[PDB]
């Protein structure tokens, strides 16, 4: 049972910058792609970013391209998001998740594993 | 159509389509496309609207994964794609996978 737990989360002013975590259990970590999430109350579960179980390769939303960078340390069973310049909309709980199969995708169903997620509110 | 790609269920398998004419905005590339537009999809691989919070996302999966599936089951049949070839696959399969999304959101 791989647990994922997310964190790093906190309030943050717009334009600032946070780091985010996820710490994977056991003993299969660099052998999975792995993403992240984020959910507002009021809305669904939307993808942020990917990366491949090896790290070559990395994919993003649109709307967080340039500001964030999905990263993953293998020796240590951590994947990390950078947020810089963060802006109003990205206040979400941020989750991290196991990609299923063998492509990161962008879809919800391509993930599971989720944590329980860390909060991140970016003040307006 | 259900369908499993990559080891993860959950696409579907679009109808096959009437593949569009894209200009890309030289004679040449355009007759290049004409003679070669045969060797890219005709239909595309997505996943339900409801698993993205916006278009562009449906749309970049449904472009990747087909065009992923579609160099892997050409290259057993001995396709090689050029860069050409890529590029004009990815601005097809863009076009045929916003025609799908416009399905979806219709429904």
């Amino acid at each position: 049972a791989a647990q994922l737990q997310e964190s790093g989360g906190g309030l943050v002013q717009p334009g600032g910058s946070l780091r985010l975590s996820c710490a994977a259990s056991g003993r299969t970590f660099s052998s999975y792609n792995m993403g992240w999430f984020r959910q507002a109350p009021g809305k669904g579960r939307e993808f942020v970013a990917s990366i491949t179980s090896s790290g070559d390769k990395s994919d993003y939303t649109d709307s967080v391209k340039g500001r964030f960078t999905i990263s993953r340390d293998n020796a240590k069973n951590t994947m990390y998001l950078q947020m810089n310049n963060l802006k109003p909309e990205d206040t979400a709980t941020y989750y991290c998740a196991r990609g299923l199969g063998i492509y990161i995708i962008r879809a919800r169903g391509g993930y599971d594993h989720w944590g329980q997620g860390t909060q991140v509110t970016v003040s307006s | 159509a259900g369908a499993v790609v990559g080891g993860l269920g959950g696409y579907m398998l679009g109808s096959a389509m009437s593949r569009p004419i894209i200009h890309f905005g030289s004679d040449y590339e355009d007759r290049y496309y004409r003679e070669n537009m045969h060797r890219y999809p005709n239909q595309v691989y997505y996943r339900p609207m409801d698993e993205y919070s916006n278009q562009n996302n449906f749309v970049h999966d449904c472009v990747n994964i087909t065009i992923k599936q579609h160099t892997v089951t050409t290259t057993t049949k001995g396709e090689n794609f050029t860069e050409t070839d890529v590029k004009m696959m990815e601005r097809v399969v863009e076009q045929m996978c916003i025609t799908q999304y416009e399905r979806e959101s219709q429904a």
